[PDB]
């Protein structure tokens, strides 16, 4: 779908849950 | 264990 | 979930209990791809050598969840199954190659903030993010240890391992549609998945578009959170044809 990912209570507000930062640093 | 579900889920 | 820690709410909102009916259990985990249908292992459903072959009345999915055993009024949704599709080449008898199946949902599942689909990858987001080192995120209800059980859902984040590592860690023979992760040894950082996670979502938060992608499925392993042995998940991309053409046809 569209919308795909994107969840309600974080992407879609523009919140970042807690370790989804250790996923993007890992991203070399 | 687990808490019973609805008995609507079951038929 | 082994070394993981608690989700936060609707971290997951993809995630989905498969629950079996009579006696009331935990089976395995779930992903939820569109309003109606439902991604998990195939060996999750269909395990000749355990006696484990499931028909569509067996057994429900449970999605928005939170709580493992809880029922949680107002939030989770209880489906049936309309019809179950395992992958045609799905080897049950040697290495679990293809470990994939489909559950079309008899009625669609309304989104809410706790329910949501997960993406799957095409093959420009599979070939930049499947790399060694490059980690996702593992979910479930299952046990907290090898040899006990969380109140509600478990995260873990995992680094992807390189091919050689993987095989040199095994006698099972791995193949193309597998990879696996999890630290090594002189890490020093733990976790896996175990009993009860199978099924369950190896996601990935795509740095491009910041959409969360399901790269694997719990597969399989030998014991949980081993030193030298890593978890191993089906590779979801290298089996989207299939996807495609069960959604495509059914
Ligand atoms: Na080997
Ligand atoms: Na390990």
């Amino acid at each position: 779908e569209a919308d795909c990912g994107l969840r309600p209570l974080f992407e879609k507000k523009s919140l970042e849950d807690k370790t989804e930062r250790e996923l993007l640093e890992s991203y070399i | 264990d687990f808490e019973e579900i609805p008995e609507e889920y079951l038929q | 979930i082994v070394e993981g820690s608690d989700a936060e709410i609707g971290m997951s909102p993809w995630q989905v209990m498969l629950f079996r009916k009579s006696p009331q259990e935990l089976l395995c985990g779930a992903s939820l791809i569109s309003d109606r249908w439902v991604l998990t292992a195939a060996h999750c459903l269909l395990y000749p050598p355990w006696d484990k072959n499931f028909t569509e009345n067996d057994l429900l999915v449970r999605i928005g969840k939170h709580s493992r055993t809880r029922y949680e009024r107002n939030i989770e949704k209880i489906s049936m199954l309309e019809k179950i599709y395992i992958h045609p080449r799905y080897n049950w008898r040697e290495n679990l190659d293809r470990d994939i199946a489909l559950m079309k949902l008899k009625k669609p599942v309304a989104f809410s903030d706790y329910i949501h689909p997960v993406c799957l990858p095409d093959r420009e987001t599979a070939a930049s993010l499947l790399q060694a080192g490059y980690k996702g995120r593992v979910t479930g209800w299952g046990n907290l240890k090898e040899t006990g059980q969380p109140s509600v859902l478990q995260v873990v984040n995992l680094p992807i391992v390189e091919r050689p590592v993987c095989k040199d860690s095994t006698r099972i023979r791995i193949t193309d549609n597998m990879f696996c992760a999890g630290y090594k040894p002189d890490e020093g950082k733990r976790g896996d998945a175990c009993e009860g996670d199978s099924g369950g979502p190896f996601v990935m938060k795509s740095p491009f578009n910041n959409r969360w992608y399901q790269m694997g499925i719990v597969s399989w392993g030998e014991g949980c959170d081993r030193d030298g042995k890593y978890g191993f998940y089906t590779h979801v991309f290298r089996l989207k044809k299939w996807i495609q053409k069960v959604i495509d046809q059914f």
